[PDB]
């Protein structure tokens, strides 16, 4: 727990960290599908210009 | 009769030359796609060195 108790918050403000550890490895694992993904649409970009 | 053959010889063989450098223009084309593509990293170098061939 990260605030103290009995004060005024503002609306955003993080209250408690719920010790991620499945949420963190399928984020992993979902921006290791969009490192190859994003390259794999960047050189079809560049190759679609000359209808290669 | 040995006059004449010669002669058509001679112009089959223009156009033959012709569309052997048609062809010749067209493997250009691909090889130079192909090295655009190896250059660019889609292909690997062995598509490269079949279209060359």
């Amino acid at each position: 727990r990260l605030f103290k108790e009995g004060s005024d918050v503002k609306a955003g403000q993080q209250l408690y960290q719920i010790d991620p550890a499945t949420y963190e490895a399928d984020y992993q694992s979902a921006q290791a599908n969009l490192a190859s993904t994003q390259e794999q649409a960047q050189r079809y970009k560049l190759l679609v210009a000359d209808q290669a | 009769a040995s006059v004449a053959t010669a002669y058509l010889t001679l112009k089959a063989d223009q156009a033959q030359l012709q569309l052997t450098k048609d062809t010749l223009g067209t493997y250009q084309k691909s090889f130079d796609l192909t090295q655009r593509s190896y250059d660019v990293g889609v292909a690997s170098a062995l598509d490269l060195r079949q279209a060359q061939t």
